[PDB]
């Protein structure tokens, strides 16, 4: 998994975010992506991805090409480059004028694939949301941001499960709480979680049962996916598996169009 | 004619708004009561088939932040009789008394409004070609209408290579947000269209005007992306302007001027 710096041109930056950044590259003369992780003095944050990451193997995560170690200390985690950004922008630029109900869906079996995979592997993503699903050229939309990725176990808190930030530990059923989340952003072009309620309210509101509305023009079977995904009792949401036969389900009897 | 069509006795032009090349516009009564917007032709400018464009349009569009046909007279000399807006255009108003009272709230509450009409423009495969504060509408309750050389307001795209898309008015509404947060300045200040062309090209942006939050230059960012396929929709944009001060700044206290 090692990789030469002299062999990576470091071409521009896509995204300078909070936790690291990102920019486009060339090794070997193939685009790539690279990120450096930030406020790790121990490089631990970063062994912990890279390790995590070279144990991933699914079509819908995104792929490690390797890594890049500097003496002098820049540490770097070569990626596959995915053309189309996130799946946020992606929703917000192309909008309802251009995507169908067939290509929300796909998404949403895209990623839910993904989850199923990460499950199956007794993994626990932690950070779903449709900001760290990115997009390839030829649309295929697949997991990414594997920094918070550890077996069954700070979090976005729109997209965590109440459990999830009150409990210490972190379970497959708070993801698929964020992916409930994730949904509505799809199915809502990009649309931010909990658009008319103060972020100091969402959890204790969320808690007294608050759900957001069905996004407009949102299947009513896609709203149902959500809301399973949103019960109180963790332990009653649905399997990923469970998700995708009913996301197929929908899709078999075009329930979505 | 249509049913659109009114006797020309009707109406009632009382105060001369504005001038013009294109005829004049004035305040008015039309039947019995009703404010109204009338709109004339100058038969010397424009033929009666130019002029009666904008109707062919302005029937088929109803929003409620695109400015309302109300009825025309097509026979000239010509009469478009449309819904009055009475505090005139907006950067008369913003740039006017009233002007130096807005603070942030307001005029981002005006631009979720101008957005909401440029997503129904959006819905309906329209596309404006000359979006700025100037062709916005105000009236009672700081409601702000869409309707009716600007290379300044006009995206790259469709000032060099004539390419009009929804997404080069989205481009346009980015400039417009400067106007709303610097209350009524021209864009890109003192430069003439030369420099706006060569340096847009080259990259230029223009920065954060004066106290104005991050989180809004970011936006306008998004709406002057070179590629016009990522810039977002007015639904986009409708939407973030809607929830502004919940989910981006919910922290915000009013400064000096924003």
């Amino acid at each position: 998994w090692a990789l030469n710096m002299k062999e990576l041109k470091l071409l521009q930056t896509i995204g300078k975010g909070e936790f690291g950044d990102v920019m486009l590259g060339d090794y070997r003369g193939n685009k790539v992506a690279v990120k450096c992780i930030k406020n790790d003095a121990t490089a631990q944050a970063f062994l912990a991805e890279a390790s995590v990451m070279t144990q991933l193997r699914h079509s819908n995560l995104v792929q490690l090409l390797g890594v890049i170690v500097e003496e002098k200390g820049g540490l770097y985690i070569v990626t596959e480059y995915m053309a189309k950004g996130s799946l946020v922008d992606y929703l917000r630029s192309r909008g309802r004028s251009v995507l169908g109900g067939d290509c929300l869906l796909k998404f949403s079996l895209d990623v839910c694939e993904a989850m199923e995979y990460l499950e199956g592997n007794n993994f626990v993503h932690r950070d779903l949301a449709a900001r760290n699903v990115l997009v390839s050229e030829d649309n295929v939309a697949k997991v990414s941001d594997f920094g918070l990725t550890k077996e069954a176990s700070k979090l976005p808190v729109k997209w965590t499960a109440p459990e999830a930030l009150r409990e210490k530990k972190f379970s497959t059923k708070s993801d698929v709480w964020s992916f409930g989340i994730l949904l509505w952003e799809i199915y809502s072009f990009g649309r931010v979680p909990y658009p008319r309620i103060p972020l100091k309210d969402v959890v204790p509101r969320v808690e007294k049962g608050y759900k957001m509305d069905a996004p407009d023009g949102c299947p009513p079977a896609v709203y149902e996916v959500m809301k399973n995904c949103w019960h109180l009792d963790a332990a009653m949401r649905p399997s990923f598996l469970q998700l995708r036969e009913q996301l197929e389900h929908i899709k078999t009897h075009e329930l979505h169009l | 004619k249509d049913a659109w069509e009114i006797p020309r006795e009707s109406l009632r032009l009382e105060v001369k708004l504005g001038q013009g090349c294109f005829g004049e516009v004035w305040m008015g009564t039309w039947n019995g009561t009703t404010r109204v917007a009338i709109k004339t032709l100058k038969p010397g400018t424009m033929s009666p088939e130019a002029f009666l464009q904008e109707a062919q349009v302005m029937k088929k569009l109803r929003h409620e932040k695109l400015v309302q046909l109300y009825a025309v007279v097509s026979e000239e000399p010509i009469y478009i009789v449309t819904e009055y807006m009475s505090k005139g255009s907006l950067l008369d108003f913003l740039k006017g008394e009233m002007g130096k009272y807005l603070r942030l709230p307001q005029l981002v509450d005006m631009a979720a409004q101008i957005a909401s009409g440029m997503a129904y423009v959006e819905r309906m495969n329209y596309v404006h070609r000359d979006l700025r504060a100037a062709n916005i509408l105000v009236g009672e309750n700081l409601v702000c209408k869409v309707a009716d050389f600007p290379i300044k307001w006009t995206a790259p795209e469709a000032a060099l290579y004539g390419r009009f898309t929804i997404k080069s008015d989205v481009w346009s509404f980015g400039i417009l947000l400067t106007e709303l947060t610097t209350k009524g300045r021209v864009p890109y200040p003192g430069m003439v269209n030369r420099e706006v062309l060569d340096q847009v090209e080259r990259g230029y942006r223009m920065p954060c005007p004066p106290e104005c939050p991050e989180s809004l230059h970011d936006l306008m960012c998004q709406c002057w992306r070179k590629d016009p396929e990522e810039r977002p929709t007015f639904e986009y944009l409708q939407a973030f302007l809607e929830d502004y001060f919940t989910s981006t700044e919910p922290q915000y206290q009013p400064g000096e001027n924003l």
